[PDB]
This record gives structure tokens, C-alpha cells and sequence, in this order.
């Protein structure tokens, strides 16, 4: 926008990469209608579908932060680009970060919010269930303000 | 047994239900009715109204 940030340095190989988004534990997001379901409580057979997955499910993905872990333990260097709750779950996430050798000086804390926990009001428009959204999680609530461009210089 | 080691106990587990819940009915149902000479007094079992008592010990 106006400038740079941060001091120039020879800037160490492997070259780094950012990773850009909400840092949760597992979460598949892609989520679609299979019409091969196991039973509903015995989750041992569920293994069944690990092995006969459905096509969109064949090798999913997920959170960013899986990427940069991944990253890491590929050799490579990653850092990931976030904000997290001041709580104790927000601090168990960095840590899991932190183990990883994945830098999180781009990870920002929020006090004031609680990590992975969204504030919603439930509705019952035209005889049916529904929620909105009343109050973001801190993982979706990163401002601009406070993205760290020494990050996004190397 | 289809996604899971079976229960190492389930043949014989299998083999006694099989026994209580059909094996009891295929021989009480081939007792003969008996009959004396004379045909006077004859005996025959209900087999429909069997019943398993649960132990006393």
C-alpha cells in the first residue's frame, strides 16, 4: 500500500512460505452427500469407508495450518498468517505450531474472544430451522491492521 | 468380523444361541406320542409352551 516493513536480510534457504487462514484441529471442510453410509453408531465399521471413500473424500484437505506443518516436516519453512483467542484452547493450537518449527510470529492473539467458537441465534423462518451468524470466531477475525509484513517481505 | 479382529469366544457364543433359540424345538418336536397296547392312555408334550427357567444359583 504505502511502504515496506521489517530490516532486508540475506534471508536463510529453504525460502519461506505463508499460510494464510484459520488454524484449526482437523475440520474437514469439504463436505458432500454420500449415499453409502455405515451404521449410525458403531464407528469401528466406519473404517469401511476410509478404504472405499467417496470420491470427493478420496484425499481431502483441509485447515491451512495443515499445510505448513506439513511444510515443515517436508524440509521446507512456513509461517503461518492468523489470530487465535486468548484462551487456553487458542494457546494449545500455537503450541502445536511451535512444536512443529512452524513460526507463528504472524499469529495474533484476540483476549477478548474464545478460539473456535462462533455466537449464533437460531431462527424457525418459514417452519424450518436456520442460524446466522452473531458474532465471528477469532480464527475469521484477522484485520489488516494486523498482518505482519515481514512475513509477507521474505 | 467385516472391520474389527471378530471375539475370539464368538463361535462358541454363536453355536449355544443357535442351540437355545432353534436347536431346543428340532428334537422336542421329534418326541413320539406314546401309546400303550390297549390305546387307552396316551401321553403327548405341548411343545409350543416350553420354557427355560433361569438358575436358581
Amino acid at each position: 500500500v504505502d511502504y515496506d516493513d521489517g530490516i532486508d536480510f540475506p534471508y536463510d534457504d529453504p525460502p519461506l512460505v505463508c499460510c494464510f487462514g484459520a488454524v484449526q484441529k482437523e475440520f474437514v471442510p469439504v463436505v458432500r452427500v454420500h449415499d453409502n453410509p455405515m451404521h449410525p453408531d458403531i464407528y469401528s465399521q466406519w473404517k469401511m469407508l476410509q478404504w472405499d471413500p467417496p470420491e470427493f473424500g478420496r484425499a481431502p484437505g483441509g485447515p491451512p495450518s495443515n499445510v505448513a506443518i506439513s511444510h515443515v516436516r517436508l524440509g521446507g519453512r512456513a509461517a503461518f498468517m492468523g489470530k487465535v483467542g486468548g484462551d487456553d484452547y487458542g494457546e494449545e493450537l500455537v503450541l502445536m505450531m511451535n512444536k512443529e518449527r512452524v513460526q507463528t510470529r504472524g499469529v495474533k492473539f484476540d483476549e477478548g474472544a474464545s478460539t473456535a467458537c462462533t455466537r449464533v441465534k437460531i431462527k424457525f423462518e418459514d417452519g424450518k430451522m436456520k442460524a446466522e451468524t452473531v458474532k465471528e470466531p477469532p480464527e475469521d477475525s484477522l484485520l489488516a491492521s494486523e498482518l505482519n509484513l515481514a512475513v509477507l517481505k521474505e | 468380523g467385516t472391520s474389527t479382529i471378530p471375539g475370539f469366544n464368538q463361535i462358541q457364543f454363536e453355536g449355544f444361541y443357535r442351540f437355545i433359540d432353534q436347536g431346543l424345538i428340532e428334537e422336542l418336536s421329534k418326541f413320539p406320542k406314546i401309546e400303550d397296547i390297549d390305546h387307552e392312555i396316551e401321553f403327548q408334550l405341548f411343545v409350543e409352551t416350553y420354557q427355560l427357567v433361569e438358575p436358581l444359583i
